[PDB]
């Protein structure tokens, strides 16, 4: 048995070809995050999330923003509830391509990451168009968001969303039918429904080997339950079947956007109550009550009421959560993260029994992991 | 867009799609880069009566948790069982 | 099965702390003084628990505080005196204890700013 | 309002400036120390006052919501001219 | 007889009514060695016997299924053999037994 | 003034394709083979 | 005063892991100083060793010496499987740190701290 | 609602097995592959030419960071340390006194450029607009100290960038 | 003390020692150990160096932010030391090379150059001067390395009278050209480790009584340059230069017992027992006889 | 309070009033609580300070120019509610959540005054009183401020 | 009203009645059973209950808590027990969430729950890396997170933000090595806590 030795270490023992066991070594990305969130105002926080699941940031800011919005017992208007649903599905078609095309540049298949990554590109322009930032937002905030749309967004959204599931089709035809793509992921990591949910699994994950999940459809949040939209399900539960489940997921995305365009709300962006979101600087600038609160928001920050809740999304890589524990100041006692990568890869021992050196790439791709996350 | 007519006849039988109708390049349909400026909505808190805010405080409906036991019949479950999904009917099977 | 243990309870050895920050330091617990600049008292129902201040001196290049005391930020808080004397006891940090200070009942009385014989009226309002 | 020290070393606006002896100045050796230049203590001075004619003005630094929150300035005593704490300029109350 | 159920590794049952009235006469067997007056005996013979009720009240299986509403059936069995697992465990554990110790006084008050 | 803040046009956006589309080309596997074994034969001769 | 044990029901029991550990360490720091390519002696490897259990000679409950004991089982095997590199294994020698001052008067000297 | 992506049976008739045939002998698949990658060949490559061309940003683009002055040419800036409680990267260092003048100004105000995440929290949070992150990204350097700024740089930088940096803020305010 | 030079911290990275040292030379074998010393305990260094500015890279994580300043200079350029120095408390002169060039002879790095800097930093003000000598130098040696190290010694001390002068025996280390050398291919040697001479340096510097005093820096072993020559092929696990070179390496290590030594600067000097594997194993593909 | 104005009018603006170096005011920051009266006439033994006008304009002050020089006085800044009475050496010079506190004693005196002192990044701030009731209840004098 | 976040009164009867439901049928384990007022359902359990009652929710017909979302753990020194050992359950079936808590402190181990959950065997890694929490019979406790030989277990509040040492790669040994820590700029401690209660509803008696 011949043993071998963001970034990952992976410690495996090989009889020949096979992979006998794999003990993946992290910690490599650990930057205390949760604790430094301790020392942190609920607002400087906040960015933080931008930085955990760096490829999917305004789902996981989201997350947060909803634990907050939980225990402060507001909740945000209705506009900033379309906007998160509208960039929480451009951040699902960001993640999604970033894991399909790494996935397969990972084997050999470099060709679609190029094609596109231009399209990611025009993406991080709608993230620079609204917040300044082309990844980390900062945008999603308790209350809502921190800016409403610039004029002539959506019609650029609208312009970009017209054209992609061409783009989808064009990776399919590289990738779908493909012979040797199929050899490299029909048949590999099989996981069974019973095993998926006891090892922790969310997602696709959960969703590859049948298992009828998906929190926007079961315990929906903002306004998913005002959209339409089908759950791609995958019957062998392997690499193959997912790699299905997450383009079918891109064009599920692409209907969403379509409904979030034309169902746009007009009014406020953040909930009007400015013990909790800033007041507009020209009021800020002209009424005492609102320069008060200003004041108070950017140096103590909210108040939030003493408590703790556990509070999850269907994040573009399964379910991300936050246990967020309030002691009733304004920073919080303790911040847990629930990384859907930290379960996925603690099965990647599970997963690669019997199995070849050369699918361990493969299997760690399908699993979607961001060390960000992982490590946190 | 500035591709000659033979290119585009090229490039659209290799791929088989109508690409010069969803060209991966921008031209003039993109919005102007200067725009009139916006006079936004405000929210439902601003107004001059009617408006205490006590009445509209989130915050301070929160309450601590209700103790349904402490240490000081039909069986439930914890919510009625999930209904069982319906196929779609926008495409059942890629 | 339950065993039988004795000795005081000490973690000073498994809890990682190099020995100069256990054996030098001097813990304080105390009840924070209310912040004579306000009347809320809200930051005065907690004990305390706080080190001995240590060196900062003058970064060169920017003149920023720069510290070598890895405690220096360190502030626990605790529901009793008797919670943080425990604390410190297992962690084997010398410690001093301040009994709480607590503002004694006053007799108020408006009527008294009129008085008809006593110096307690007032000459103004 | 720039001016050098003894060893030639630029003053700054907020008066710092490495005394005879300090090493530190090294560091300036083959580079050069960054100063603006535009002192703006000098510049609010060259202001003109403004003669208004009630008790009580306004300022918001000007632009409206562009300027700093809108403050009220009494201008009941002639020893001296009402000055905006935000933005530095002066009123006085004419006659 | 359904080509697949959908989950993998959860094979199609060929017998699920004979299948289920085995399982939960077992588990209403390993029921009655429980005190009589412990509410997992209670509670687990009431729920065992109004799905016991169904499955031998009902000969089509896909009109079974919408009256158990536990899924597919063979997920009905699986959850049968979960139960009838539990039921053994908890002989050993006896959890209808006095609370073992009570926790210090303030042990769960939040905030300090 | 009137509210103006961005939204979608008066009667929405025009549709938007998401479905896969994969087109039908080639010939069948019967006269792949026959045009296979068509040149083969005339090599041959 | 009764609590839930780790591994050692008492002082006896928890004394007979120590020595098996001890002789583990004892046994492995040959390998160590070949596998990493240390610089130091063999000797001085054993004499660390016996250093970081001696200063944990005045424990009394089996319940820390089974922590203890715990947390050496994890050094050791990150040790023996190589887990850790070099600079881990260096990093009980403190080679780069200057001798801090003891004496009361070479502590005065140099600033304020006890 | 759900879909099945991968749930098919193939036809068995000898039409579509000869099919299937077809394309594991003739490679006709991969072929169609083949195809793809050539009909790219020929399209128009998304590069620019950068530095001559430019990555389009919108006025709210959060770059390197400037201190502001009223047209007069008084600092904006108070010493309110509304950015510096603010700073999520504690970033900012402040210090203060009354000027001569007797205006309420700074003696210090450094920005660890590399401790700033540039969130633009800072100017958010600052009551009159005096820091602001400014348009400009093209400020790498050869040393890490060139990226520790203090007053004076924070000031240039202000007077070098306020054209730029006064037109944003013209464009984006009223989304303020 | 000026207050920025009074010492604070506990002699960390971000401390601050209260040094302000010019060390010219920095950029060789032991000026690569000197600076580290320094940076170590949060000294401010000023790097005069001569080469390319990519080979003074490796001592840029030697200090902290700010703490080590490079700047250009020329030996024969008077003006560029005076800008080095006139900031610095201490300066210390390791320059030299073991041959000799088209455009600098021993006489220039050994005499011309140290005389230049010591002169300079006495017009400066600079209070403490460090100078490295040898100990074979010799105005009647065979080697034309070690007359001038004698010349350039004696100018030294007339010029700077306070300076220190510190002479090393052959110094062996990972960079040295003494253990390396014989890898690479009568008399006893007494070889000192780098990082005892580092040491010295540093304790020099702080110690008061060291002004105007002359040190020889030696080992604790005396070996006959035969048994030494065996040893070291023995340690790369072996089968058992220029004509100035051979000349130094064949002269025999004096011993002066009138100079201080390390011990006088509360070093320890190092066996070469200990330390040859460290510098020899990457030679690799029964320790020496001492002289009592 | 609410979270908003309705307040549509313009505002009062009050001129300022000097009365000494230690005191600086700002009065129309003031809110008429009339605590720094009471305290200079009940605690300090000193009847200077009043108000002068009716309704809207009354403004606290000594009407005439005065120095409200006391070895008590330093105390009227704590009592203020508002940013109305400010300590003048300490202007501008640190805001509150950035300094760390350090209770102590006073030694200007016998007395043994308990204090804080305000320190920010290794130097001192500001003194405050620290309530002792049997001591200095929780008033320090000028020279101990 | 529209920024007040909306209460759901049917679910909260559901959770409740659930809650004493299990109350009921582990009353050896369960001390405490709550429901928030945003609707989260709390079993407070002694810790020799975290088998049986991890298990019971997992298998029992009416619970089928199939997937273990979360196992972390809390430090409040103020408590004898320091360290409150948190599990977050999801049940497909029944489309809920359940929280169970139990406590330990620094010397006495909490049974490993990788026999009911898989998931948490990486978990409870974490919490003994970070805690210092050992779990008993878990299949390989060891260090996950924090680098190898690394002392001391950062996530309890008496642990430093930064540390005790940091890292350097260091010329003379030709290796990264570890020292004390000094920092340039001190991290600057903030005392945001206004001195005025904000939330009545949960005054504490005194
Ligand atoms: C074989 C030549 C085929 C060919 O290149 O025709 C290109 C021509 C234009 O192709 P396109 O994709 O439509 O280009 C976009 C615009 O139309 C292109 O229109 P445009 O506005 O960009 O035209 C200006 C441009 C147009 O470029 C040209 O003038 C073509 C010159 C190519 C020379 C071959 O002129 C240039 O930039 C000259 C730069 C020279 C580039 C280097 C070419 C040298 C190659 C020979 C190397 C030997 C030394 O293609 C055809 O007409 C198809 C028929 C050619 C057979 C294939
Ligand atoms: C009168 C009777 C006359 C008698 C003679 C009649 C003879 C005619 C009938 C014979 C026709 C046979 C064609 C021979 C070509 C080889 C066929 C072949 O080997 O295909 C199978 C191979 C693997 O296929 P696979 O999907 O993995 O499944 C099979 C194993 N289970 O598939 C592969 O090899 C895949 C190759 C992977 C590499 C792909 C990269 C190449 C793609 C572009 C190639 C373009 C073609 C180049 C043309 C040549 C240029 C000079
Ligand atoms: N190493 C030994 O065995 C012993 C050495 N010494 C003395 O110690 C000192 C340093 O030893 P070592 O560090 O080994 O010598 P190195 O040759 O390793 O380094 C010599 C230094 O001198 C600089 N230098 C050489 N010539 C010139 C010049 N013409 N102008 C400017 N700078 C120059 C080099 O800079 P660049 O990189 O630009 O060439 C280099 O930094 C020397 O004086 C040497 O004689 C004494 C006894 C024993
Ligand atoms: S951009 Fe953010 S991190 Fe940077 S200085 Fe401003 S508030 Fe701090
Ligand atoms: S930049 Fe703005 S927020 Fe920061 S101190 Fe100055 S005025 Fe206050
Ligand atoms: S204490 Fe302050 S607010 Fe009250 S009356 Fe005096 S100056 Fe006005
Ligand atoms: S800080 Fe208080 S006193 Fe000062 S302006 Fe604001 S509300 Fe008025
Ligand atoms: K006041
Ligand atoms: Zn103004």
């Amino acid at each position: 048995n011949l043993t071998l030795n963001g970034v990952l270490r992976l410690v495996m023992e090989l009889s020949g070809e096979m992979v006998r066991k794999c003990d993946p070594h992290i910690g490599l990305l650990h930057r205390g995050t949760e604790k430094l969130i301790e020392y942190k105002t609920y607002l400087q926080a906040l960015p933080y999330f931008d930085r955990l699941d760096y490829v999917s940031m305004m789902c996981n800011e989201q997350a947060y923003s909803l634990a907050v919005e939980k225990l402060l017992n507001i909740r945000p208007p209705p506009r900033a509830q379309w906007i998160r649903v509208l960039f929480g599905e451009i951040t699902r078609l960001l993640n999604h391509i970033m894991a399909v095309t790494t996935h397969a540049l990972d084997i050999g298949a470099m060709t679609p990451f190029f094609w596109m990554f231009e399209e990611r590109e025009k993406m991080f322009e709608f993230y620079e168009r609204v917040s300044g930032a082309r990844m980390h937002a900062a945008y999603v905030r308790p209350g809502g968001v921190h800016q409403d749309l610039p004029l002539g967004l959506m019609d650029d959204i609208y312009e970009f969303s017209k054209n992609f599931s061409l783009r989808i089709d064009e990776l399919e035809e590289m990738l779908t039918n493909n012979r040797i793509w199929r050899n490299r992921t029909v048949d590999i990591g099989i996981v069974t429904a019973e095993d998926a949910l006891n090892y922790g699994f969310s997602g696709v994950m959960l969703r590859g080997s049948g298992i009828q999940w998906d929190l926007r459809k079961t315990q929906p949040y903002d306004v998913y339950d005002q959209v339409e939209f089908d759950v791609p399900i995958g019957s062998r539960g392997d690499c193959y079947d997912r790699y299905l489940c997450r383009v079918e997921e891109m064009r599920q995305s692409i209907r969403i956007i379509s409904q979030c365009l034309n169902k746009m709300p007009p009014g406020e962006i953040k909930v009007d109550d400015a013990k909790v979101s800033p007041p507009k600087r020209a009021e800020m600038k002209t009424s005492m009550e609102s320069l008060i609160h200003h004041f108070k928001l950017y140096t103590e920050g909210y108040q939030v009421p003493p408590g703790a809740t556990y509070t999850a999304i269907e994040a573009p890589k399964g379910e991300f959560g936050v246990y967020l524990v309030s002691d009733g100041s304004s920073r919080p006692y303790r911040c847990k993260i629930k990384a859907p990568g930290f379960a996925h890869l603690a099965g990647l021992d599970k997963m690669s029994k019997g199995h070849m050196l050369a699918d361990v790439v493969a299997i760690i791709g399908t699993q979607d992991i961001v060390f960000g996350e992982v490590d946190r | 867009a500035s591709a000659t007519r033979f290119i585009q006849w090229l490039r659209n039988w290799a791929s088989g799609r109508d690409l010069q109708a969803k060209l991966q390049l921008r031209y003039q349909e993109i919005s102007k880069r200067t725009q009139p400026p916006p006079k936004l909505p405000v929210g439902p808190s601003h107004k001059l009566s009617n408006n205490y805010y006590c009445t509209r405080d989130g915050r301070r409906e929160a309450m601590p948790p209700s103790i349904v036991m402490s240490s000081q019949k039909k069986a439930v479950s914890p919510a009625p069982p999930i209904k069982r999904w319906e196929l779609s009917q926008d495409e059942p099977y890629l | 099965q339950l065993i039988t243990v004795d000795e005081k309870l000490d973690i000073t050895t498994i809890t990682g702390v190099p020995e100069e920050h256990i054996k030098t330091r001097k813990a304080r617990i105390f009840v924070p003084a209310r912040n004579n600049m306000q009347s809320g008292v809200n930051n005065t129902k907690k004990w305390k628990m706080e080190f001995d201040t240590r060196e900062r001196w003058e970064n060169p290049l920017m003149g920023w505080a720069s510290t070598a005391d890895p405690l220096s930020n360190l502030v626990l808080t605790f529901s009793t005196k008797e919670d943080a004397v425990a604390f410190a006891e297992k962690n084997g940090w010398s410690y001093d204890v301040e009994e709480r200070k607590v503002p004694k009942p006053k007799s108020k009385s408006y009527g008294a700013n009129f008085s008809w014989n006593k110096r307690t009226r007032v000459s103004t309002k | 309002g720039v001016r050098t020290s003894p060893t030639g070393e630029k003053v700054t606006h907020t008066g710092q400036v490495y005394d005879d002896g300090d090493y530190r100045k090294v560091r300036f050796v083959g580079r050069q120390k960054e100063v603006n230049e535009n002192f703006a203590i000098d510049l609010i001075a060259e202001q003109p006052v403004s003669q208004v004619g009630s008790r009580v003005i306004s300022c918001d630094g000007g632009g409206g919501a562009l300027g700093h929150p809108r403050v009220y300035i009494n201008l009941d005593k002639e020893t001296k001219t009402g000055t905006c704490g935000y933005c530095g300029l002066q009123f006085r109350q004419q006659h | 007889l359904k080509k697949t159920t959908g989950l993998v590794g959860l094979a199609v049952c060929e017998t699920p009514h004979e299948r289920l009235k085995i399982l939960y006469t077992k588990i209403l067997d390993v029921l009655g060695h429980i005190p009589k007056n412990a509410a997992y005996r209670k509670y687990t013979e009431q729920i065992t016997n109004e799905k016991l009720s169904m499955v031998k009240a009902e000969p089509d299986v896909k009109k079974l299924e919408e009256r158990l509403q536990g899924g597919q059936i063979e997920e009905v069995i699986l959850q049968a053999e979960n139960e009838l697992s539990l039921a053994r465990k908890m002989i050993q554990w006896k959890p209808w037994e006095p609370l073992v110790e009570e926790p210090p006084a303030s042990q769960w008050k939040w905030p300090i | 003034s009137k509210v103006k803040q961005d939204m979608p046009p008066v009667g929405g956006y025009g549709p938007i394709d998401y479905k896969r589309n994969l087109p039908r080309r080639g010939l069948s596997g019967y006269s792949m083979f026959a045009v296979g074994i068509g040149a083969l034969l005339f090599g041959y001769w | 005063t009764s609590v839930k044990p780790i591994f050692s029901r008492d002082m006896n029991e928890a004394k007979r892991r120590v020595r098996e550990l001890y002789r583990a360490w004892y046994r492995e720091v040959p390998n160590t100083v070949h596998l990493f390519q240390l610089d130091i002696s063999v000797k001085q490897g054993r004499d660390k060793v016996r250093e970081m259990f001696k200063k944990n000679a005045h424990i009394t409950d089996p319940r820390v010496v089974d922590l203890l004991v715990i947390k050496g089982k994890m050094e050791l095997e990150e040790t023996i499987k190589v887990w850790k590199q070099r600079t881990h294994v260096m990093r009980f020698f403190h080679e780069t740190e200057a001798p801090r001052p003891k004496d009361f008067l070479s502590k005065f000297y140099v600033g304020h701290d006890p | 609602t759900y879909k099945y992506v991968n749930l098919r049976e193939p036809s068995m008739d000898m039409k579509s097995v000869t099919d299937r045939a077809a394309q594991t002998l003739l490679w006709t698949e991969l072929i169609r592959g083949l195809g793809m990658t050539l009909s790219y060949l020929f399209r128009e490559p998304a590069t620019i030419n950068y530095p001559f061309e430019k990555g389009p940003l919108s006025p709210r683009f959060r770059g390197e960071h400037a201190l502001r002055r009223y047209p007069s040419g008084e600092e904006r800036c108070i010493a309110c340390k509304l950015c510096e409680a603010v700073c999520p990267a504690q970033a900012i260092t402040i210090e203060a006194e009354p000027r001569a003048d007797g205006s309420r100004r700074t003696t210090r105000y450094d920005i660890d450029m590399t401790k700033c995440i540039y969130c633009g929290f800072c100017q958010e949070a600052c009551p009159v607009d005096a820091i602001v992150e400014g348009p400009n990204f093209e400020f790498s350097t050869e040393t890490h100290e060139e990226l520790l700024y203090n007053k004076e740089k924070l000031l240039n930088n202000g007077d070098k960038w306020e054209a730029e940096i006064a037109a944003n803020i013209q464009a984006d305010y009223l989304y303020r | 003390l000026h207050h920025a030079v009074i010492p604070h911290g506990k002699g960390g990275r971000s401390s601050v020692s209260g040094i302000v040292a010019t060390v010219f030379g920095a950029t060789g074998f032991l000026g690569r150990y000197v600076v580290n010393h320094l940076g170590r305990m949060g000294s401010q260094v000023i790097v005069p160096h001569r080469c390319e500015p990519y080979d003074t890279m490796h001592l840029r994580p030697m200090g902290d932010l700010g703490q080590i300043i490079f700047m250009d200079w020329n030996g024969r350029d008077k003006d560029s030391i005076r800008r080095a120095v006139e900031h610095s408390s201490v300066v210390i002169n390791l320059v030299g090379r073991e041959w000799e060039t088209q455009n600098f002879d021993f006489e220039d790095v050994f005499v011309k150059i140290p005389q230049a800097i010591a002169q300079v930093s006495k017009e400066a003000g600079v209070e403490k001067f460090i100078h490295i000598s040898h100990l074979n130098a010799d105005i009647k040696s065979s080697s034309k390395y070690l007359r001038s190290k004698a010349v350039g010694e004696k100018e030294v001390r007339e010029t700077f009278p306070e300076a220190t002068i510190i002479k090393p025996a052959e110094i062996f280390g990972r960079e040295d050209r003494f253990l390396n050398y014989f890898a690479n291919i009568k008399t006893v040697k007494q070889p000192v480790y780098i990082v005892d001479v580092t040491k010295g340096i540093i304790n020099a510097i702080k110690d008061p009584d060291a002004r105007g005093k002359t040190f020889a820096f030696v080992g604790p072993s005396r070996y006959l340059l035969f048994d030494l020559v065996q040893y070291v092929f023995a340690v790369a696990h072996r089968p058992f230069t220029t004509r100035d070179k051979v000349e130094r390496i064949h002269t025999t290590d004096k011993i002066l017992p009138h100079l201080p030594g390390l011990e006088d600067l509360g070093v320890e000097a190092t066996p070469l027992e200990l330390k040859a594997i460290e510098v020899l194993r990457r030679h690799r593909t029964q320790p020496a006889k001492t002289i009592p | 309070g609410s979270d908003r104005s309705r307040f549509l009018e313009g505002k009062r603006a009050v001129e300022d009033k000097n009365i000494g170096p230690l005191v600086k005011t700002i009065m129309t920051r003031c809110i008429q609580c009339t605590r720094c009266i009471r305290f200079a006439s009940e605690i300090a033994g000193v009847d200077d300070l009043g108000t002068t006008g009716r309704g809207n304009d009354m403004q606290v002050g000594t009407y005439i120019e005065k120095m409200f020089m006391s070895e008590l006085s330093g105390n009227i800044i704590d009592i203020c509610p508002v940013g109305a009475l400010t300590s003048k050496p300490y202007a501008f010079t640190a805001r509150p959540w950035e300094t760390r506190k350090t209770e102590s004693i006073d030694v200007m005196d016998a007395v043994g005054s308990n204090i804080v002192v305000s320190t920010r990044t290794g130097e001192v701030m500001r003194i405050l009183p620290r309530m002792h009731e049997d001591i200095n209840e929780e008033w320090i004098s000028d020279k101990t401020r | 009203r529209p920024t007040v976040r909306p209460r759901n009164d049917v679910a909260h009867k559901q959770l409740s009645a659930f809650g004493e439901y299990v109350a009921e049928i582990l009353p050896k384990y369960v001390q405490q059973v709550q429901v928030s007022c945003f609707n989260e359902l709390e079993i407070c359990i002694h810790p020799d209950g975290v088998i049986p009652v991890l298990t019971f929710l997992r298998d029992h017909s009416n619970a089928q808590f199939k997937s273990l979302a979360d196992l972390t753990a809390v430090d409040i020194p103020t408590r004898q027990n320091r360290f409150e050992i948190v599990y977050n359950l999801l049940s497909l079936r029944f489309n809920s969430r359940i929280r169970v808590k139990t406590y330990t402190d620094e010397l006495t181990p909490i049974e490993s729950s990788v026999p009911v959950y898989k998931a948490a065997n990486w978990y409870e890694r974490e919490i003994w890396d970070m805690f210092g929490v050992f779990f008993a019979n878990h299949p390989d406790l060891r260090r996950i997170l924090t680098d190898y030989g690394f002392e001391g277990h950062p996530f309890r509040k008496d642990f430093p933000l930064s540390g005790y040492v940091e890292l350097r790669y260091d010329d003379e040994v030709k290796r990264v090595v570890a020292e004390p820590v000094e920092l340039a700029q001190e991290f600057r401690k903030f005392d945001l806590n206004s001195p005025w209660e904000a939330f009545p509803a949960y005054r504490q008696p005194p």
